[PDB]
């Protein structure tokens, strides 16, 4: 199923995932994707700061919900 | 179609603010070079071996091509692997990822396909001059 | 050849007919998302007696992502590093589809004239900056008549 990260930064990238796909999981494909190492990113869902030994399915993400990816502010 | 230039600024990036595994760091051999032609790079030896615990000092050149060619490694620190020469220190052109090179292929690549081959694919630990000893 | 988007054709264009004052930037032949930039030093700033080069590139998903710059030049400035990075707000969260490569190259012009030691690039230069700014201000103008060309 697919789901979308959106970042305060500007990219809004689409993820191939499963509902039993953990957290960490996910960070993961976020690296291939955007480059980002996983100890470094902070994901949100509807409210809620994820945790990453618990599965997509657990926060109830289904297709098509979209993930805030945090990432701690660089300088100018 | 990214220019080399640019190409090699995406990567200084990743290796000043450490954005790839603890086992390995790249980044400019000196500031001065507005080319950014010269790289040094690092591989501290996979656990439980005479690699184990020490750090490998490399050189990395960075030419007008890069990275459609691939880059010349050298270890400064002396070390004894295959794909090296036991006196200039050279990866041979031949290793896999050196020959084979295509453009997506970068520095930390290069650095991580380098490491595997250290932990020896089976237990060759050869015999290590460690220390001090440089090429 | 691999074509060309509209805005970039338009822009590439413009910016030789309608170029913006003090400034120049073509593409290179064989890369027309690669352009070279000259930049002339702002007058009565410390790099008035000074033309600098950048060079710059523009990504595929450009105009949604900002486009790449870089110093050349070697220069002595609080938001530009050793290896001619930039840092601009314009290139990072405030770029926007809206603004194109004369806004920004106007934006760095705009930078050279006022430097802002305290959201820095290159730590030790702020930090002279800081601690003492007219001696900063000498070491640039010294830095530009020995790495820049000299303003005819």
């Amino acid at each position: 199923m697919q789901i979308f990260v959106k970042t305060l930064t500007g990219k809004t990238i689409t993820l191939e995932v499963e509902p039993s796909d953990t957290i960490e999981n996910v960070k993961a494909k976020i690296q291939d994707k955007e480059g980002i190492p996983p100890d470094q990113q902070r994901l949100i869902f509807a409210g809620k700061q994820l945790e990453d030994g618990r599965t997509l399915s657990d926060y109830n993400i289904q297709k098509e919900s979209t993930l805030h990816l945090v990432l701690r502010l660089r300088g100018g | 179609k990214v220019p080399r230039n640019f190409r090699l600024l995406e990567e200084l990036e990743k290796g000043e603010k450490g954005f790839g595994p603890e086992s390995c760091s790249y980044g400019l051999a000196d500031s001065d070079d507005i080319t950014m032609t010269k790289w040094n790079g690092t591989i501290l030896g996979p656990p439980h071996s005479n690699h184990e615990n020490r750090i490998y000092s490399l050189s990395i050149d960075c030419g007008p091509n890069y990275p459609d060619s691939p880059p010349k490694v050298t270890f400064i620190s002396k070390i004894n692997l295959p794909c090296v020469n036991p006196t200039t220190g050279e990866v041979q052109t031949d290793f896999h990822t050196l020959r084979d090179w295509k453009r997506a292929y970068t520095m930390e690549t290069l650095l991580l396909d380098l490491r595997k081959e250290m932990a020896t694919p089976a237990n060759k630990k050869l015999r290590q001059p460690k220390e001090g000893e440089t090429f | 050849m691999a074509s060309l988007p509209k805005r970039i054709i338009k822009e590439t264009e413009k910016l030789v007919s309608d170029p913006v004052p003090g400034i120049t930037a073509e593409p290179h032949d064989d890369n027309l998302r690669y352009f070279q930039v000259t930049i002339e030093g702002p007058e009565q700033s410390p790099y008035e007696d000074g033309i600098f080069e950048l060079e710059l590139y523009l990504p595929d998903d450009y105009p949604m992502e900002a486009p790449k710059v870089r110093f050349l030049t070697k220069i002595y400035h609080p938001n530009i590093d050793r290896l001619g990075r930039i840092s601009l707000d314009v290139l990072k969260t405030n770029w926007s589809p809206a603004l194109q490569i004369r806004t920004v190259l106007l934006s760095i012009q705009a930078l050279l004239a006022s430097p802002n030691p305290n959201d820095p690039l290159a730590n030790d230069v702020a930090e002279d900056w800081i601690k003492n700014e007219q001696g900063a201000k000498a070491k640039a103008r010294e830095w530009t008549k020995l790495y820049a060309k000299k303003k005819p």
